[PDB]
RNA sequence: CCCGCAGAAGAAGCACCGGCUAACUCCGUGCCAGCAGCCGCGGUAAUACGGAGGGUGCAAGCGUUAAUCGGAAUUACUGGGCGUAAAGCGCACGCAGGCGGUUUGUUAAGUCAGAUGUGAAAUCCCCGGGCUCAACCUGGGAACUGCAUCUGAUACUGGCAA
RNA sequence: UAGCUAGUAGGUGGGGUAACGGCUCACCUAGGCGACGAUCCCUAGCUGGUCUGAGAGGAUGACCAGCCACACUGGAACUGA
């Protein structure tokens, strides 16, 4: 408030961060995978959820979940990764994309089959 | 690009008759009309001020024939357009060849017409056309050409076409097959029933 | 410590309008007859003197139609921390040109209805609806 | 003249020895659709006994709105609690562009076509209320003439 | 008329020139303030005639060295 | 050198040429001084084809400025008197 | 681009369906497997998980991801605040700076009016026109909210007197 | 990031530049910029525009058009309008 102080000291625009860094705008990256192992969620949930820490191309290591029923994934194996909060392991913020690169599609999947990277019956 | 699917399904679901397999005969009795949608048919929806406004969006979509990416293209060219916007919408419908085809009288369903425009039957202005979204112009003389002119499909739909209210922004000559489009369509002529008004409201926000 | 005098004179009509006063004394000055005569030209106030030799005191005489007041609002626009000088075209009409907006133009002081007729805009002092 | 309408139903909680007991809000305004307006709550045990019991009061509780042909005679603000509430008068042509709780106070008043929106909180009681409070305040142009005792056509030409 | 412009004299200790202040009562932008802003220009003259502390007339002219492009046209209101 | 030569603008195998006088150096489409009516091969006969203002003309023409071989020939289909 | 041929023949998916948000049942599973944009679903009668049927919404596209603005009056100039929600420095003095009672002057810096030059073309916008229609191309208009100079106006603000 | 700055800031005279100029010299004076942000650091081609927005603004500067910059990295000149 007051026009002089703004003239003085103008509207410091609120810079709000990103949830995700991978970097540069880009919708998905190559990781080439470490430690794939099962974890806890938080209060309300109890379960064993799959996730694997990533070890990303540009040089971050981060994890990401691995949605739907059973993988492939171990130790090493080369996947894709995009954006997206499980909202329940804290500290994952990340997807694997099944059916990119070493990650395969889910095993008898039939509705939604974009997601968890299914082909036709 | 086209429906395609079952026809007289869709006009279960919009309760009224939307003219899709309005054909040959004129009343139907044959669907259980109103009282069955799908399966769960017999249960009455809540139907929020949303859901009205979609369900009179896809009503105006399914009697003309018109898929979302082209009819909200309607709608932009219907607001910077002049007068009112909800009067716009149905006018830039109405004035389809295919439309204009199935009011002339030469296709028993706007399918039909859709179809009799797209193979090179009808001409306009000495020139054939093959786009059913082909915007006619006012003054204009539609026609079928000689060589799919008395075509068995055209004259027993010309026959229906007399049960029917006729429009009177356009005109028909009956024994030569050749139509006369005169002046826009007003509101009050026509329809007297679909709610331009809603279908401002889903697309505004 | 008293810097915009016009605001002051503003203020003192709008309170004087909640209290269900009769008169509003206050200093005069050149700007001050020349904005309370626009008021009164046009209708809020009905009648004012400037009773004084060597110090003078303007007081104005507010008006009541019903129980309610006249001036419904009455804000400083162009204040002393932000001056507003609006161009011709761009002058307001407050409440959709059914209450004015005193605006000191080059031909001394007048309503914005005037303003736009006479050809010329200015510093726009108050908006009274 | 009914033209009466629901904005908002919602379950209010007490809390008793025993545990809680749940009664449900109405919120309904009425009008000739012809510049009366008319906000009624309601409250009641069960939710048809609670629009009934709003309905009777909105009828009773009625404010004259003057309007020009189917719209506002001028940009009005209304405050009230945490609503702002900004509505521009608008042209002849487009509808009511306006939020819900918002839209239906408009619609039955009589307003064809106007420029609107909530700032600050919008709650629909408080919403419908900060409507009504500018609407009641929204004066006309026969009203400001008498007012000063000067002209109508000097005024509005 | 040649277009000339008014400022007063921040300094004259510079030998044959004479660095001069135009304030500009420009309005900003965003906010719609009048803002006092200050334009510092290098200026030529012919001996010391112009001191500090007076109202200057410059007109724009070929460059004569690093800066100092404007030259003095004549004084208005002396130093006090 | 200044020369008066077409533009080429319009879509694929639907030529649309504005007429422009431009310096010699600069592309075809890029720079130019001023334009100078237009011209347009898929017209047919109908109600526009081709305009040309030939006051503009002389204002280079007469000073020195090149025609180039298109439109040298414009000037002869828009003729003197014909 | 036209005309003859043959015969429906060669030509439909993929999201979603607890609320926000258009659309529901049945089996399988039993805080497991999994879902999840936000709230949240699953502990043996799940509308939320998986399948099936049924629907809804788009359809040669559809969804997911990332990226910007919007909604966000959630950096508020138009248009927010600071007793208790985030927020009056512990309280003074004070230069630079921002603002300044009142009446005469007088300039014309601001301000206002006019006028000329310019603000490339495209783009945007409106009325046309041309491609079977559309996108696309395209004629003319308006606009380019500006900046410069030049003439005026003195109410206001500034300056300089008194 | 609070002081930076010695051809630095100005003069007289000579040279040089298509052209004027610390452009460059020799001497003379002691400046000049700086809180209306110099200096230093990080980031960045710029505009017509694009997208968004009720508008103010916010973001952006792929394609078409103007200007600049650069050509394996670091230098220098020759030729020529
Ligand atoms: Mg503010
Ligand atoms: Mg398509
Ligand atoms: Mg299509
Ligand atoms: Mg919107
Ligand atoms: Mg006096
Ligand atoms: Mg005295
Ligand atoms: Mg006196
Ligand atoms: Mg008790
Ligand atoms: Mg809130
Ligand atoms: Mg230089
Ligand atoms: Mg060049
Ligand atoms: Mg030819
Ligand atoms: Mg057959
Ligand atoms: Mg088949
Ligand atoms: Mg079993
Ligand atoms: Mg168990
Ligand atoms: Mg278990
Ligand atoms: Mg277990
Ligand atoms: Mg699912
Ligand atoms: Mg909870
Ligand atoms: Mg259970
Ligand atoms: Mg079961
Ligand atoms: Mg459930
Ligand atoms: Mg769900
Ligand atoms: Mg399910
Ligand atoms: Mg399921
Ligand atoms: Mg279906
Ligand atoms: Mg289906
Ligand atoms: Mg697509
Ligand atoms: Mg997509
Ligand atoms: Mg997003
Ligand atoms: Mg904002
Ligand atoms: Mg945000
Ligand atoms: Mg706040
Ligand atoms: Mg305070
Ligand atoms: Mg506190
Ligand atoms: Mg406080
Ligand atoms: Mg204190
Ligand atoms: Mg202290
Ligand atoms: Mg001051
Ligand atoms: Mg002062
Ligand atoms: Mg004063
Ligand atoms: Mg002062
Ligand atoms: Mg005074
Ligand atoms: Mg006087
Ligand atoms: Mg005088
Ligand atoms: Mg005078
Ligand atoms: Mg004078
Ligand atoms: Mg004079
Ligand atoms: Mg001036
Ligand atoms: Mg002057
Ligand atoms: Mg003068
Ligand atoms: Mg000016
Ligand atoms: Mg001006
Ligand atoms: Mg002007
Ligand atoms: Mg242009
Ligand atoms: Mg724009
Ligand atoms: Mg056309
Ligand atoms: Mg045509
Ligand atoms: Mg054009
Ligand atoms: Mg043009
Ligand atoms: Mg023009
Ligand atoms: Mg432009
Ligand atoms: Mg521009
Ligand atoms: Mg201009
Ligand atoms: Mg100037
Ligand atoms: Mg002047
Ligand atoms: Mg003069
Ligand atoms: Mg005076
Ligand atoms: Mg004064
Ligand atoms: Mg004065
Ligand atoms: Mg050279
Ligand atoms: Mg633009
Ligand atoms: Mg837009
Ligand atoms: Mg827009
Ligand atoms: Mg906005
Ligand atoms: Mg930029
Ligand atoms: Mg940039
Ligand atoms: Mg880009
Ligand atoms: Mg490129
Ligand atoms: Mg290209
Ligand atoms: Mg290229
Ligand atoms: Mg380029
Ligand atoms: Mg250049
Ligand atoms: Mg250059
Ligand atoms: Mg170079
Ligand atoms: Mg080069
Ligand atoms: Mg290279
Ligand atoms: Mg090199
Ligand atoms: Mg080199
Ligand atoms: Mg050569
Ligand atoms: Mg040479
Ligand atoms: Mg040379």
């Amino acid at each position: 408030a007051t026009v002089n102080q703004l003239v003085r000291k103008p509207r410091a625009r609120k810079v709000a961060k990103s949830n995700v860094p991978a970097l540069e705008a880009c919708p998905q990256k190559r990781g080439v995978c470490t430690r794939v192992y099962t974890t806890t969620p938080k209060k309300p949930n109890s379960a064993l959820r799959k996730v694997c820490r990533v070890r990303l191309t540009n040089g971050f290591e981060v994890t990401s979940y691995i949605g739907g029923e059973g993988h492939n994934l171990q130790e090493h194996s080369v996947i894709l990764i995009r954006g997206g909060r499980v909202k329940d392991l804290p500290g994952v913020r990340y997807h694997t994309v099944r059916g990119a690169l070493d990650c395969s599609g889910v095993k008898d999947r039939k509705q939604a089959r974009s997601k968890y990277g299914v082909k036709r019956p | 690009a086209r429906y395609l699917g079952p026809k007289l399904k869709l006009s279960r679901r919009e309760g009224t008759d939307l003219f899709l397999k309005s054909g040959v005969r004129a009343i139907d009795t044959k669907c259980k009309i109103e009282q069955a949608p799908g399966q769960h048919g017999a249960r009455k929806p809540r139907l929020s001020d949303y859901g009205v406004q979609l369900r009179e969006k896809q009503k105006v979509r399914r009697i003309y024939g018109v898929l979302e990416r082209q009819f909200r293209n309607y709608y932009k060219e219907a607001a910077r357009l002049k007068g009112n916007t909800g009067e716009n919408l149905l006018a830039l419908l109405e004035g389809r060849l295919d439309n204009v085809v199935y009011r002339m009288g030469f296709g028993a369903t706007r399918a039909e017409a859709r179809q009799l425009v797209s193979h090179k039957a009808i001409m306009v202005n000495g020139r054939v056309v093959n786009i059913a979204s082909y915007q006619v112009s006012p003054n204009d003389v539609v026609s079928i050409r000689e060589k799919a002119k008395k075509q068995s499909r055209v004259k027993a739909a010309l026959e229906l076409a007399e049960q029917r209210e006729k429009p009177t922004w356009l005109e028909v000559d009956a024994g030569k097959m050749e139509g006369t489009f005169k002046r826009k369509p007003e509101r009050s002529d026509l329809s007297a029933d679909i709610n331009e008004h809603l279908i401002v409201e889903l697309y505004s926000k | 410590s008293m810097q915009d005098p016009i605001a002051d004179m503003l203020t003192r009509i709008r309170n004087g309008q909640a209290a269900n006063k009769a008169a509003v004394t206050m200093p005069s000055s050149k700007l001050k007859v020349a904005i309370a005569n626009v008021l009164k030209e046009e209708g809020f106030i009905e009648d004012f003197k400037v009773e004084g030799d060597t110090k003078p005191e303007l007081e104005l005489t507010l008006k009541y139609f019903q129980g309610k007041a006249v001036v419904e609002s009455i804000q400083r626009v162009s204040r002393p921390g932000l001056r507003i000088y609006k161009r011709k075209d761009e002058l307001p009409k407050v409440m959709a040109g059914l209450g004015i907006a005193v605006v000191s133009t080059s031909k001394g002081v007048m309503t914005d209805r005037a303003a736009r007729q006479a050809g010329l805009g200015g510093e726009i002092i108050c908006y009274v609806a | 003249e009914l033209q009466e309408k629901l904005i908002a139903v919602n379950r209010v909680s007490k809390t008793v020895k025993g545990g809680r007991i749940f009664s449900f809000t109405a919120l309904t305004v009425v009008g000739d659709g012809n510049g009366r307006v008319g906000f009624g709550y309601g409250k009641a045990r069960e939710v048809p006994a609670a629009i009934q019991k709003a309905m009777e009061k909105a009828r009773r509780n009625m404010i004259n709105v003057a309007l020009n042909n189917g719209t506002l005679q001028h940009p009005v603000k209304g405050v009230h609690t945490g609503s702002r509430v900004f509505m521009q008068p608008a042209s002849e042509g487009t509808g009511i562009i306006a939020g819900g709780a918002m839209r239906a106070v408009l619609e039955v008043a009589g307003v064809h076509n106007v420029l609107a929106k909530a700032y600050g909180s919008t709650n629909p009681i408080n919403v419908v209320r900060a409507t009504i409070d500018g609407l009641e305040n929204m004066n006309s142009p026969e009203m400001v003439a008498a007012k000063r005792g000067k002209s109508v056509e000097e005024i509005l030409g | 008329k040649i277009r000339t412009l008014q400022g007063r004299v921040v300094s004259d200790k510079m030998e044959k020139s004479i660095v001069v202040a135009i304030e500009r009562f420009v309005k900003h932008p965003i906010y719609g303030k009048f803002i006092k802003r200050t334009t510092k220009l290098h200026v030529h003259d012919e001996n010391n005639e112009c001191g500090i502390g007076d109202v200057v007339e410059i007109r724009e002219c070929r460059p004569l060295s690093k800066t100092k492009s404007w030259t003095l046209v004549r004084v208005v209101e002396k130093a006090v | 050198m200044v020369t008066i030569r077409l533009a080429r603008h319009g879509a694929k195998k639907r030529p649309f040429y504005q007429v422009v006088v431009a310096d010699s150096r600069n592309a075809r489409n890029g720079r130019f001084i001023e334009r100078v009516g237009f011209f347009n091969p898929i017209a047919s006969e109908k109600e526009e084809g081709t305009r040309l203002d030939l006051d503009r003309i002389a204002h280079w023409v007469g000073q020195g400025a090149t025609i180039s071989d298109r439109v040298a020939a414009l000037i002869k289909e828009v003729n003197k008197a014909a």
